[PDB]
């Protein structure tokens, strides 16, 4: 039919109208340093960057102090 | 006034080109081409109307049209009428009617001549001999034209139109079933028909007329169908039951019937959606995950992105169900991009797992995939955390400790590791050895492949399964060039 | 309408002799009443709800008589009450303890897929914030986490809500599965995690299931054979459907030609 | 009137058939709506069918006659359309009796050319129903007869006595018998 894309898309159209270009230009802010790096790479660089977002990101500089006392 | 003044009568003598010249060529492309054996040539105008459909989908039509442009609403086919014999006089007419409204201008109106489009199809459509074909290749184009704009009291007018086309066709028909290339046609004209007012229908009204008739009109095509425009008419039936049916014993499995050749291009995908969504509240694992993936892979045609953001976000909803979460890795296009902006921070907070965090990081920012309603299968993946969890656990050593990763798992006593460990024992879908010798728990942790392991029997269903397709493939590259030689 | 109705119905009756003869005469004067939810009028709206009623605590006495072919069709003549296309028909204060003994019944008969998609219907916030309507999804979800201490320490945290026999009817009736999941035993189990997770000091379970399983009871051991024991096949027998599959191929290769 | 009702399966699995009855009538609207959720019952309806305890055998044999065809073949709709013994059912329009009429004809003309080649021995039984709802919707073509098929289902149903009460109402007589050798010259 290709006809029930047009509420999916007034969604879509919502959904834009949600945030108007805040996550375009704050997402493109990430899109700049991601933008062709290959988005897969991106997975999984997203995938442990997300995973030590949170804590022990670097932590090479800490295995030094986990030599004496590991 | 000479900005739009003098570039007012400039723009609009544009559309009018190319929508008669589209009329007259669709038009007297389908009749001048099926003409003389509509039996023999089928299908030739199926990809045609479809894709004239989805070609004028996007038109940016009437925007200003609502202004002295409306010559086009009165004005109509009026091809070969009143006699179907001694039609040069007639031929003559053609260039006669179109050229009275341009000399000097029209008296024109948009609201007022709608319910007298009955006057032709009471006496002559067109010829009084191609009247089914005619009937609908007049009426049923100009319809979504005039009932565009579905808002502003045009779903009364819609009604209206709905009547008509009850009306003159598909009341019954005028003859039951035309069995020709508009029967055909009819099947899936009638249907987007349908389609059309089903907006009008959910708009107001639910389930209660026309569809209930629908399984009466689909199964008055005899049985003796390829089923196509029956299979499309199986879809409004399950999208009406999407919203609300949640009964299995009719249409779950009961519905199913001899699975027809229902092709379309579209109707494997969109089709394969609807079952798959239905079917995915049963959380089903092997094959809705394969299936209604491959049924994102589908539709190439038009856009890939637009509709597919919904059995894509269905997909990875259902699959970060089974520990394994694959992202959106291999697609870009920035609206499923905007459509996981909010499910990103969750469905990575889907692998590591954490309880109290991530309980709250749901329903912290959960706007729109908890205001998608009732929750279900996000109040699954509550408690589906630490199975996922654990199953990665599978993925990682074997012994179970009770500190290390009993405190690893938020879950410190030496009953409930076992005891929820033991619950992942019960699926069936790991490999695990129970044994107390101290009271630890082992196991046995082998995901060796077949790779030496009993080769044979393994890929035995493979090699049969696998030629089967690439074999029924070499069907599908004999066939078609029977298709090709067929006219010559 | 025709009688008051009112006497023995809300009597707490103990004797459901005496409700047959008043059900099967509830039978006999709704039997021309037309069971059918009829929209004609629309002011039978009254004895077609109190119809509803008097179906709802004669199901309640149905299961208080424990009649499980009686129970699936007052709940499968009630749900036509209860869904019907007006929604001018007002919510029973009862309608969801009903329902939620309906989704007791789901859980009993192991009929849990059909829950699973009835699942849907369920929350539309009538009231949301009562226990009972969020009861039996979380005793569900709890079952989805196979977790029994949480529910044997939530027996007594239901209210005095007198449908806590009917839990221990579910309890009752989820044991088999429990403890047939816990006697899987893929290797061996030993004895002394039985004594927690198997149920109390009355041998009930090594008694009927000596019985049940039929299988060696060791010294203080649970024992399990016949686990991965199976021989592999001669080839042979795929062998020949391996030729078949030739035969096919020589078929699908070249059958029309 | 409903969609989704069950109580119909379970007033349908039950005894003193006082309330089978009207049940099995509201059954009737809503078999077109659903078919398939009768799919479930039909065992019962079977059941309720094959004994002579229940006293309306074309009351089951209806249903399941429309659900069968609904559901599955033909022939196992066609058994119980002529399987419900006297039915008092007059010609309509609709879909459901011009199917069961149209299958019963085509099976009906099957056994004629089934036995039509076997004038004697092993001859198989016919049931008088089917000849009468063959002849009765055939001599209501036969009114008039439409100057047409009455010789040619008369050649289709390879039966003797057919076509000589054609011949006796039939205009332009030498026009009958050239139409008539024509057809069968052709065949």
């Amino acid at each position: 039919m290709s006809e029930k894309k047009q509420p999916v898309d007034l969604g879509l159209l919502e959904e834009d109208d949600e945030f108007e270009e805040f996550p375009a230009e704050d997402w493109a802010g990430l899109d700049e340093d991601e933008d062709a790096h290959v988005w897969e790479d991106n997975w999984d660089d997203d995938n442990v960057e997300d995973d030590f977002s949170n804590q022990l990101r670097a932590e090479l500089e800490k295995h030094g102090y986990k030599m004496e006392t590991s | 006034p000479p900005g739009g003044g003098e570039q007012e009568p400039p723009p609009p003598p544009a559309p009018q080109d190319v929508e008669m010249k589209e009329e007259a060529a669709t038009g007297g492309g389908s009749t001048g081409e099926a003409d003389g054996k509509t039996a023999a040539a089928a299908a030739e105008h199926s990809q045609r109307e479809l894709d004239t459909v989805t070609l004028e989908d996007i038109k940016e039509h009437v925007k200003q049209l609502e202004k002295a442009v409306s010559g086009k609403e009165p004005r109509f086919v009026l091809r070969a009428l009143r006699m179907l014999p001694s039609t040069s006089r007639r031929l003559n007419h053609y260039v006669l009617y179109k050229a009275v409204q341009g000399f000097f201008t029209s008296n024109n109106a948009t609201r007022d001549f709608l319910l007298p489009f009955l006057e032709e199809p009471m006496d002559t459509e067109a010829d009084l001999q191609f009247r089914p074909r005619t009937g609908k290749a007049a009426s049923t184009p100009l319809l979504p034209e005039v009932e565009a704009y579905l808002q502003l009291l045009v779903v009364i007018f819609m009604m209206n139109s709905k009547r008509y086309k009850e009306a003159q066709k598909i009341s019954d028909d005028l003859m039951q079933k035309i069995s020709t290339q508009n029967r055909r046609a009819l099947d899936l004209v009638a249907a987007k028909c349908y389609y059309y007012h089903a907006r009008v229908y959910e708009f107001l009204d639910k389930l209660d007329v026309v569809r209930s008739f629908l399984h009466a009109r689909l199964r008055t095509a005899t049985l003796r169908h390829d089923a196509d425009g029956q299979a499309t008419l199986l879809n409004l039936l399950l999208r009406n039951y999407l919203h609300y049916s949640l009964y299995d014993q009719a249409e779950k499995l009961v519905s199913k019937s001899v699975f027809p050749e229902q092709a379309n291009n579209n109707e494997w995908a969109r089709y394969l959606y609807y079952t798959g969504r239905i079917k995915a509240i049963q959380l089903e694992y092997s094959e809705a995950r394969r299936t209604m993936t491959n049924a994102l892979r589908k539709a190439p045609q038009h856009t890939a992105v637009g509709f597919k953001q919904t059995v894509h976000k269905l997909l990875i909803v259902v699959e970060l169900l089974l520990g394994e979460i694959p992202d959106r890795l291999q697609f870009r296009q920035p609206s499923l991009k905007r459509s996981l902006m909010p499910y990103f921070l969750l469905t990575q907070a889907v692998r590591t797992g954490n309880l109290a965090k991530f309980n709250q990081v749901l329903d912290q920012f959960g706007e729109k995939f908890q205001a998608d309603g009732t929750y279900t299968l996000i109040i699954r993946l509550r408690h589906n955390v630490i199975k996922t969890g654990v199953r990665m656990i599978s993925l990682s050593y074997s012994r179970i400790s009770l500190a290390d990763i009993a405190q690893k798992l938020q879950l410190d006593s030496p009953e409930d590791a076992e005891f929820i460990v033991a619950k992942a024992i019960r699926d069936g879908v790991i490999e695990a050895s129970i044994n107390h010798e101290k009271g630890y728990v082992q196991s046995k942790e082998m995901i060796d492949i077949y790779s030496t392991r009993e080769p044979q029997l393994a890929f035995h269903q493979r090699i049969s399964f696998c030629l089967d397709i690439h074999n029924m493939s070499v069907k599908a590259m004999r066939f078609p060039p029977k298709s090709y030689n067929k006219d010559l | 309408m025709y009688e008051q109705l009112k006497g023995e119905w809300n009597r707490k009756s103990p004797n459901l002799s005496k409700c047959g003869e008043e059900l099967g005469r509830l039978k006999l004067v709704l039997l021309e009443l037309n069971f059918l939810p009829t929209t004609g009028t629309k002011l039978t709206k009254q004895q077609l709800i109190l119809a509803r009623d008097i179906l709802e605590i004669g199901a309640q006495w149905s299961i208080l008589r424990k009649d499980i072919p009686s129970f699936e069709r007052y709940m499968a003549q009630l749900k036509c009450y209860y869904f019907d296309y007006k929604e001018q028909l007002p919510e029973s204060a009862y309608m969801h303890q009903l329902l939620g003994l309906n989704l007791l019944f789901l859980l009993s008969q192991n009929r849990v897929a059909e829950f699973h998609t009835e699942l849907e219907r369920l929350p539309a916030k009538d009231i949301q914030t009562n226990v009972y309507i969020k009861h039996p999804v979380s005793l569900e979800q709890y079952l989805m986490e196979g977790s029994y201490n949480k529910v044997f320490l939530a027996k007594g945290n239901i209210p005095a809500e007198s449908y806590t026999f009917f839990i221990d009817i579910l309890l009752d009736t989820i044991r088999d599965e429990i403890a047939g999941c816990i006697e899987k035993a893929y290797e061996k189990i030993l004895f002394t995690e039985a004594t927690r997770i198997l149920f109390f000091n009355t041998p009930k379970k090594m008694t009927d299931y000596a019985k049940k399983r039929g299988w060696v009871l060791g010294p203080n051991n649970y024992y399990s054979f016949a686990s991965q024991q199976q021989k592999p096949e001669d080839t042979t027998i795929p062998s020949t459907e391996l030729a078949k599959q030739v035969i096919e191929y020589a078929r699908q290769l070249e059958m029309i030609v | 009137m409903i969609t989704s009702a069950a109580g119909i399966i379970s007033l349908l699995d039950e005894d003193e058939p006082q309330l089978k009855e009207f049940a099995l009538h509201k059954l009737n609207a809503v078999v077109n709506d659903f078919w398939a959720e009768i799919s479930e019952s039909v065992d019962k309806i079977e059941v309720l069918y094959e004994d002579e305890g229940f006293r309306s055998r074309q009351f089951a044999a209806l249903v399941a006659s429309k659900v069968f065809y609904h559901l599955g073949a033909f022939e196992e709709s066609l058994n119980y359309a002529l399987g419900a013994g006297d039915l008092f059912n007059v010609n309509d329009n609709s879909e459901y009796v011009e199917t069961i009429i149209a299958k019963c004809i085509d099976h009906y003309t099957k056994q004629c050319v089934e036995n039509a080649d076997l004038p004697e021995g092993e001859k198989k039984p016919i049931d008088q129903r089917l000849e009468g709802i063959v002849n009765k919707m055939f001599q209501r073509c036969l009114d008039d007869h439409k100057y047409k098929q009455a010789i040619g289902i008369a050649l289709e149903t390879r039966r003797l006595d057919v076509f000589e009460k054609t011949i006796l109402e039939s205009n332009d007589v030498p026009g009958m018998l050239a139409y008539s050798l024509k057809l069968c010259m052709s065949l």
